[PDB]
RNA sequence: CGGUAAUUCCAGCUCCAAUAGCGUAUAUUAAAGUUGUUGCAGUUAAAAAGCUCGUAGUUGAACUUUGGGCCCGGUUGGCCAACGGGGCCUUUUUUACUUUGAAAAAAUUAGAGUGUUCAAAGCAGGCGUGCUCGAAUAUAUUAGCAUGGAAUAAUAGAAUAGGACGUUUGGUUCUAUUUUUUUCUAGGACCAUCGUAAUGAUUAAUAGGGACGGUCGGGGGCAUCAGUAUUCAAUUGUCAGAGGUGAAAUUCUUGGAUUUAUUGAAGACUAACUACUGCGAAAGCAUUUGCCAAGGACGUUUUCAUUAAUCAAGAACGAAAGUUAGGGGAUCGAAGAUGAUCAGAUACCGUCGUAGUCUUAACCAUAAACUAUGCCGACUAGGGAUCGGGUGGUGUUUUUAAUGACCCACUCGGCACCUUACGAGAAAUCAAAGUCUUUGGGUUCUGGGGGGAGUAUGGUCGCAAGGCUGAAACUUAAAGGAAUUGAC
RNA sequence: GGAUAGUGGCCUACCAUGGUUUCAACGGGUAACGGGGAAUAAGGGUUCGAUUCCGGAGAGGGAGCCUGAGAAACGGCUACCA
């Protein structure tokens, strides 16, 4: 179940059994790892990037066609964020409800909101620091998260 | 009015003072 | 949040067997599956199974023929010292002529009177009977 | 299931739950506060010695009707004031005030027993001499 | 009922399950070569696409997203890859 | 039990039980699965906390040497069969746990020998009439010590390579036997170049988070719009009653009440449509339009890679009534002031009205806050109705396509219903209240006969009203649940 | 550095600011000397141990000390309190 409701859904992405390259597709391996490169560096995401090859080409997954990650990918041409997407995401979300109840203070339900959203960055930011991603005493906290992220 | 708990030192000062009066 | 994958395979297996069905599915399977299920074979508690690949821990088929009882788990896994194996066979099994405690053992996994023959210990798993 | 930890680790919060239940256990409370020291008139003792202060008739708690004969007394170790039942009819005419009696509990672990309201012991010997023996004229008892 | 076979199911039966309910797992989607009516340049699309692709040649878009597949525009033509 | 007619008091006969012993009081063990690890209970009998977040604690998906040959080979059973064990070939860091051993005083306990005349004991005693057998053995949690094993459960390693082998060639540094200030030389560490290699990253959970797409809803905040109705006011026509009850009175009225007509103001509310329908963590939410930010389900050959479950401390929200200050004040209306006191269906009724009812800024933290049912996960079961999303159809209609509305089939998620009982239960009944004497998937809280009592006392929170935590002395043989039959 | 048979905040001078705790410190209670053991047990448990053996403490209450290899001794001494 959901981690912060009571929702069962159960919908996602199934992907298949082959482990190799569809015999229709006939792209080399150099080719698209040019594009990658070339996406990043006009500032998508991992996630928006992977979207982009799936549809408007024949990429079904880049870690079947090449032999690497996305995240991999950018990190070994030193495009890789200060922070990962994710997080970034998280803290975003959470500067723009603070900023609404600046303006009304009377709106009971966007208060209740706001912890849930900042229960979830703490929780992910300590993964991180165990893992040694973000470097120690890295914290979340209300007043700088505005600047972090602009 | 508060209740009260016997510490150690006043139930044995009580014991060997009632002792006192009976000898 | 499973927390045992042994324990739901088990499960499975009782609620068919209570209702005479021949042949039952679980998922996932584990190394520590298909071992349990070797020596409920060996004595003749059940008939052949198959083992389905998916790039995913994968899942069993098994057939049934009737004999089976009852089988379970026994959580959590406490130690057992070789004085201690005649202590859990008196409360577990029906009779003191058939049915089998299981054992995870630096050795292998085994029945109780394996255990005995080898004289080696370790940790309980489960009963068949 | 079944609502208590089943882990290998837990056994601390296993026996810390057990200590706190067992205060609903009637008995086992008793033990633990020393109730029979700080209260109820022998002082954890089987038996005690008295002084028979004056006699009573108590009349029997409903449907029955009689009315049972009983004495108070003051108990010479403590000084607290207690009243007594005289077994076997006419006993009553071996006891007269200023003597001095055993007593025992009557039976029911400090309960009152049968029609007797508020009766919770029974005279044994009488100024040395057991009242089963006076009642059955095995013995005499002198006057003082 | 009580007997049955688990490891053969009937195709057509196999084909009505949801698809993470299957025997083995799989997708159901599928992709496109399509050619706008102009251009002789063909280009493959993803049927459940997201995006408005656009033809390579010029800004003329080829589909637009929905909730489910995405919808095709008119004049185009397609295979089934 | 006993009120004469005593199977229960008192006495006499006879009979029963244990017996050199038998009874009473108090404490404690078994009975007690009424303290529950083994092994209890929480819909209605005692007992699931208003709701959600969350630290300590407990618990946590799958994956890495598997299989096949050839010798030796001990034990047991009737050469041969089973069970144990060793060797060889086939590409060949740190803990928990378990086996064995040394240790753990004597007496006590279990136990071998021996006619104390038997026995409880003792450690003695036999045999010819000097000779001679004994004074065993086992157990003893945990901690420490030594040793064999490698399943299960953890921990570490090569990714700004700074990695391995280097048996390739320079440089720096440090110690010294021997054999004679210094060289050779042996051995430390460190730095650079060439060269070898299959050079180095487990899956992608019908676990979880994040992105994206078209939608959905009486979910929330701020502003704005409408509808009658109620009360009041100003004009207006007519002429005696109007209100209210079971009956009546107080009250209003010829200066015109009640009733009629045309207009206006104020405050509150959102009928019918409205259902075995929807949304929210719960409390709770229903006129129109706009802005702001959030959310579930569905679709997905997108992304990360164990990031998770439950939860003491601690934190946000929490009907109605109630408290402090400002605004507003139509209706209804605790308190209060008044009318009648007659009449057994209508036995409680009539008039006026303060606080309140609405709102802004702070408090309070209770409810039969109820499904009287804790959360997470798996399995045992089938049908067609309905709400949201998706897929298919040579389908109907709108129209000559697309879309919309409708019909048929399938599927995921939700509020419910009907059927079914391997089962469960004291029963009523139950898709969980099942998978429990055939007793163990993970984890939080609560109860232990009825009163005294949610009282007293201490602490803590509050302006107050009060909330949270919470006894004992003493008293009593029942109190309680479900379901049958049916007096006068 | 002193003192001791000898180690050590055991004590003194100078200096630093540390040590323990929800894995329950600190405080309160015990009609509490510890253990070998005892009673009752299907198994798992519950209750008891002043008392014949081993270890500790005391000689009305506190303090001090002589002799001696060994005592802060009490059938040794000195003072105070009762």
């Amino acid at each position: 179940g959901r981690m912060h409701s009571a929702g069962k859904g159960i919908s996602s992405s199934a992907i298949p059994y082959s482990r190799n390259a569809p015999a229709w597709f006939k792209l080399s391996s150099e080719s698209v790892i040019e594009q990658i490169v070339k996406y990043a560096r006009k500032g998508l995401t991992p996630s928006q990037i992977g979207v982009l090859l799936r549809d408007a080409h024949g990429v079904t997954q880049a870690r079947v066609i090449t032999g690497n990650k996305i995240m991999r990918i950018l990190k070994s041409n030193g495009l890789a964020p200060e922070i990962p997407e994710d997080l970034y995401y998280l803290i975003k979300k959470a500067v723009s409800v603070r900023k609404h109840l600046e303006r009304n203070r009377k709106d009971k339900d966007a208060k209740f909101r706001l912890i849930l959203i900042e229960s979830r960055i703490h929780r992910l930011a300590r993964y991180y620091r165990t893992v040694a991603v973000l470097p120690p005493n890295w914290k979340y906290e209300s007043a700088t998260a505005s600047a972090l992220v602009n | 009015k508060p209740d009260k708990q016997v510490s150690k030192l006043q139930r044995k000062n009580k014991a060997k003072q009632l002792r006192a009066q009976r000898i | 949040t499973r927390s045992s994958v042994l324990a739901d395979a088990l499960n499975a297996i009782n609620n068919a067997e209570k209702t005479g069905k021949r042949q039952v599915l679980i998922r996932p399977s584990s190394k520590v599956i298909i071992k349990f299920l070797q020596v409920m074979q060996k004595h003749g508690y059940i008939g052949e199974f198959e083992y389905i690949d998916d790039h995913r821990s994968g899942k069993i088929v098994v057939q049934l023929n009737g004999r089976l009882n009852k089988c379970g788990v026994i959580s959590p896994r406490f130690n057992v010292k070789i004085g201690d194996i005649e202590k859990w066979t008196a409360n577990l099994l029906p009779a003191r002529q058939f049915g089998y405690v299981i054992l995870t053992t630096s050795a292998g996994i085994m029945d109780h009177e394996e255990a005995r023959r080898k004289h080696v210990s370790g940790k309980i798993l489960g009963f068949v009977y | 299931g079944k609502g208590k930890p089943r882990g290998l680790n837990s056994a601390r919060k296993l026996r810390v739950h057990r200590r706190n239940n067992r205060w609903a256990e009637n008995n086992y409370k008793k033990r633990l506060l020393g109730t029979a020291f700080k209260s109820s008139p022998f002082g954890g003792s089987s038996h005690a010695k008295g002084i028979v202060l004056e006699k009573l008739g108590i009349e029997s708690k409903q449907p029955n009707s009689a009315i049972r004969k009983c004495v108070r007394v003051q108990l010479i170790k403590n000084g607290k004031k207690v009243t007594a039942f005289v077994p076997n009819d006419g006993c009553l005419n071996f006891v007269d005030e200023n003597d001095e009696v055993l007593l025992a509990g009557f039976g029911r672990k400090g309960k009152a027993k049968g029609d007797i309201p508020g009766v919770r012991f029974k005279v044994v010997k009488v100024s040395g001499v057991s009242l089963l023996a006076l009642w059955k004229e095995k013995k005499e008892k002198p006057r003082s | 009922v009580l007997v049955q076979d688990l490891l053969h199911p009937t195709a057509a039966s196999e084909a009505r399950k949801h698809k993470l309910k299957t025997l083995v797992q799989g997708p159901r989607s599928y992709f496109l070569d399509v050619k706008c009516p102009g251009c002789l340049n063909i280009t493959t699309v993803f049927s459940h696409a997201q995006t408005a692709v656009t033809c390579e040649s010029c800004s003329t878009i080829l589909c637009t997203p929905t909730g489910g597949k995405a919808k095709l525009s008119e004049g185009t033509s397609f295979r089934r890859k």
